[PDB]
């Protein structure tokens, strides 16, 4: 009722903000060419060093803080992480002309969560001056793990009993890859030093102070590397660009629904459910598909990382962090 | 100069460790891989990092061989288990080992 | 009158200030060996980061305020980036043994801007408590696509006539090729997010404060850059170090009293003026070589580039920044 | 083992497009390039970025063509449109390509 | 006697603090696998801007200082560096299988320094409270040179009776090789530009207050490179572990009371007598070994790298930067 | 098409202006000079940066030379000198120069 009031004077306060001003300015000077490059070396201690203040912050409010009240939102993720690669097997899969080993392969880096569409929200759930968890960043490893191996479990499933039956995926190998691999080992280290140790001279002084300012770094790569893959779902069929536009409004509807039973069954923070659909609408696109070629390697590259690169990231941070924060800011305290 | 066979694999950057262990189960005494760039209609490359910093995207290994039938016969394992889903190009050239301890032997070359 | 005593005792003040102290510390050094190097990955996101400040402090002053006052600077600009390879193609080339393929190329880059020589200049304004404009920044993109553009046309229609006639340029895609590239679509994305969003969340906190840091590690390459081609110039004529040693004095000062009909015809700032002097004064070296090699390639690329690097930035850092404060300083305020 | 012929050339780092698109255009299969470093007496390499950061300020491209002719053919476009005001080095090995799918086409080699 | 009681509640809270926190969080990830990895772009701007820093704040403070006190101490280190290496010439080398090139190679990386485990007790020193001199961070110079020196040349005069006499060392060219290095010309940088200049508007505001940030980056690499060389020393004999792990302690003592000699002679800080004793018991691991690898051909990489970086590094840092601290905090002021 | 010697030395890294001493006093018209990594059981690699960020440790000299004893002339220098403590192997190629000015001549190729 109050919420397309509360969207649209909440999606151009999110445009005119720098969360969102580089994705958008990132692709637009990609368009016009631009051989500006951020390079490999500042973009890589750039994801490190974000994630690590998302795990400092996640940290030190976790240990003077009762760990019952965690337990809904991490049962929670870990059955929604499983839930998206299954809506995709059953909806995206079932086209005219589209791939099942693909489809799977989309809905497995949905699933997952991105660490750019992530610190996005954080950083625009305390700018527009609503408490949220701090541990609730922590939750980012549930919903990844479930949500990629999820996908190479039910691809070979399938493809098994297309040349056994009509014409044995080792469980652990594929989430001890995907758990020491970088940009979560780097905020599970941020996790251990906040819980044994007291960071906090080094937390306020360097890790809280340029991380709004290295996010916009960020920003900026994620949208010239939407636009270096905006010519590559133009060589599979058109209902990926259909599904990239629609699933990150699905997948956060059925994300804080399925968290707002937490703050009526144990206390939780109502800008915790906000934070838990920013991270079931957004798709991973950087630690997500070094997996899912190495474990689906008969899939289409150009379909899975084209719709969750182009489409899925610039729309979960577009028109879905507004889309959550301005009904999470109607439907009770903002 | 002992006569070699110098095996070049140039391939995705994300087989780095799994070429290796092809290579070093082998039998060859060793290889030379370096980060390369290139163009061949097969031009997807995850690789990790974002695309748009990816100067370079390729590697290629170089292998010196003492044998013919062991260069085919890395290059077999390599083909059959990885280009029909990878990118990849295997060539062979000629060469011959001047200097090296575990190619020469005690005697040298 | 008053200015040789506002000169000397401003030459020392600027040379113990670390934005040319950095640049003769990195001389020093090279001098005398130092396998220390700045890689390229921190040197790319130095030269950005500098630039999108000066474009995100410009984009911001400039759409709170008439942009009729912009008129005769940007103005005054383009009509000097032209006027500076005219006077290399008619005092520079018209000595005994020197190539006018060369001096139209040496021209070349001393009309074009450089951001090192610029940064340096907005530092020691604001240092000395200089009420500069801050739309100045805005006006680097001006006097760096003319003066490149009218150097490589110039020395086409010199050797056209030497080979046609004795013995064409298209016009876009040079200056299409110079916008976006690096160092200036870093810029013009810096104005673009200043005119029509509102980042100054990420300004004044990330851009702002390690600015004049940044601009130190930027200053102690540029003198590193300068010793490395100090041998370079020692391979064509002996009038290139005598044009490279007097050619920023006299291009700022047919700069600064071009720039004097402003604040008398419309309201500028006379801390712009010396703003305008020092842009007109600095010779490109990062992004002007890349053109006039492309565009003259029959020019000598040690003739141009050993001039604007060895000779030409340190004087236009050295005794040309504080030659025009003074003198800014004497004629009227301070 | 379809027999080609491995043309290098070593060039300045700034030919990076401009020699790309006269591989394209000759209709060879792909190429492979790769930033290197060197010393050939016309050592002055503007290249973008500053001096003292050029650690590698040269790039190498290695195009396997099917035919001799074809490499002479790149090789021609590039030194007559170049190598006259730039710096550059171009040579032909051989090679034995074993395994790949545009090079050998559906059949193999 | 109050020693034991303020050693092991001063390792806790050097345990707990982030300047050791990372060392060992970076040990632990790196056992585990973690394809994370900072670039050698940023390790190495990293190295440089603190070694600035540590430049930069004894440059300031000894250009206002009479100095007649600098006297002992830098004297007191020229000794202790060419201790070191013939301490493990008459202890090391005496095992029964153990090679004497090594044990001269390896006393010669404990002779000389670390920036890494000198940047730590800087920190640390000034999070305790104690007042330590600001111009012994111009103390890295000495005891870095003259024990690398003395080791190549003793190693030589080793070699030569053994194919010479039994089956010439160019002095100059050692130490003006390892003097215009990495991570030395930084700091002699730093040093100038603080006598001379006055970088105050740089120090305090660029170089000041990311210094501990990114001293937590840098201990965390330190970390990852103690655990890839820890199954290195398991190439060369059981000794190389005994002397790692009690030299640290062994050269830190007859450092102390080699350095109590001033404040009894000359106005010493004594806070600068434990920062005289951690620069003594560190090891290079970063600059030494390039040296001792040109000079030292014949010598075992394995046996001399892998016993500075593995155990040498960590102990230095663990139980060594508490254990004078401590020590100095019972035997007067803190 | 002048036929010369593409002479390969793949040794560690901080031997980089060392052996480019050799190859400019040897009477070589230049090297080509590229950063590798590789594997070959003497593995250890000091290289002035830390260790977890040497994703290449090796150099890679190319050196064309116009006749055969000079290749075996650089080379030698090399292994006598520094192969005995250094890592490193060292082999010959063929190639045919098409295009170059220091190695062709005025006169062309
Ligand atoms: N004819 C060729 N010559 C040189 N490199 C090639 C050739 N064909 C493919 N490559 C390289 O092989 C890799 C994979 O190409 P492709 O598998 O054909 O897409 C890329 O690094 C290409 O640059
Ligand atoms: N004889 C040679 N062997 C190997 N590389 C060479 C040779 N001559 C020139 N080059 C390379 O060719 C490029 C241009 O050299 P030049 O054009 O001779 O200045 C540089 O990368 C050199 O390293
Ligand atoms: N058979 C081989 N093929 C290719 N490269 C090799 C071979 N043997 C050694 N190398 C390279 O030679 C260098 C030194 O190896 P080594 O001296 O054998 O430890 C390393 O860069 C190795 O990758
Ligand atoms: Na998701
Ligand atoms: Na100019
Ligand atoms: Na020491």
């Amino acid at each position: 009722m109050d919420f397309l009031s509360n969207f649209l004077t909440d999606f151009v306060g999110q445009l005119q903000s720098p969360t969102l001003a580089f994705l958008i300015g990132g692709m637009v000077i990609a368009a016009l060419g631009t051989q500006l490059v951020i390079p490999e070396a500042i973009s890589t201690i750039i994801v490190f060093m974000l994630l690590t203040k998302i795990g400092l912050t996640g940290g030190m409010a976790i240990r003077n803080s009762n760990l019952t009240e965690m337990l809904l939102p991490v049962a929670f993720s870990v059955i929604l992480g499983i839930l998206i690669v299954f809506i995709a097997r059953f909806t995206l899969a079932k086209l005219p002309n589209v791939r099942t080993v693909d489809a799977l392969a989309t809905g497995g880096l949905f699933g997952a969560v991105s660490g750019s569409t992530m610190a996005a929200a954080l950083t625009t759930l305390e700018e527009s001056k609503i408490s949220y968890e701090a541990w609730a960043g922590a939750l980012y490893p549930f919903m990844d793990i479930p949500a990629l191996v999820t996908a190479i479990v039910v691809a070979n499933i399938y493809l098994n009993k297309r040349k056994r039956k009509s014409a044995r995926v080792k469980i652990w190998p594929i989430i001890e890859e995907s758990l020491q691999g970088p940009a979560l080992s780097a905020m599970l280290l941020g996790l251990a030093l906040g819980i044994f140790t007291k960071p906090e001279s080094v937390y306020e002084g360097f890790y809280d102070p340029l991380f709004r300012g290295l996010l916009s770094i960020l920003m900026l790569i994620m949208g010239m590397e939407a636009w270096s893959r905006i010519g590559e779902l133009r060589k599979v069929a058109q209902w990926y660009v259909v599904y990239s536009l629609i699933a990150p409004i699905v997948h956060g509807f059925i994300a804080f629904g399925l968290g707002m039973i937490a703050h009526y069954a144990t206390g939780f923070s109502l800008g915790g459910v906000v934070v838990l659909a920013v991270i079931a609408a957004s798709s991973s696109d950087i630690s997500g598909p070094p997996t899912l070629r190495a474990g689906i390697p008969s899939a289409n590259p150009s379909a899975y990382i084209g719709s969750s690169t182009a489409i899925g990231t610039p729309i979960a941070i577009g028109v879905c962090i507004p889309l959550f924060i301005g009904l999470a800011q109607t439907l009770g305290a903002g | 100069a002992k006569p070699a066979n110098k095996l070049v694999i140039v391939t995705e950057k994300i087989l780095l460790k799994k070429i290796a262990k092809i290579i070093d189960e082998s039998g060859a005494k060793g290889y030379t891989v370096m980060n390369t760039g290139g163009k061949g209609s097969r031009n997807v490359r995850s690789s990790g990092q974002p695309n748009t910093s990816d100067i370079e995207a390729n590697i290629k290994f170089e292998i010196l061989t003492e044998t013919r039938e062991m260069a085919e016969e890395i290059a077999d394992r390599v083909a059959v288990k990885y280009f029909n889903d990878y990118a990849g190009i295997i060539y062979i050239c000629s060469a011959e080992v001047l200097y090296g301890h575990t190619f020469c032997g005690p005697e040298g070359c």
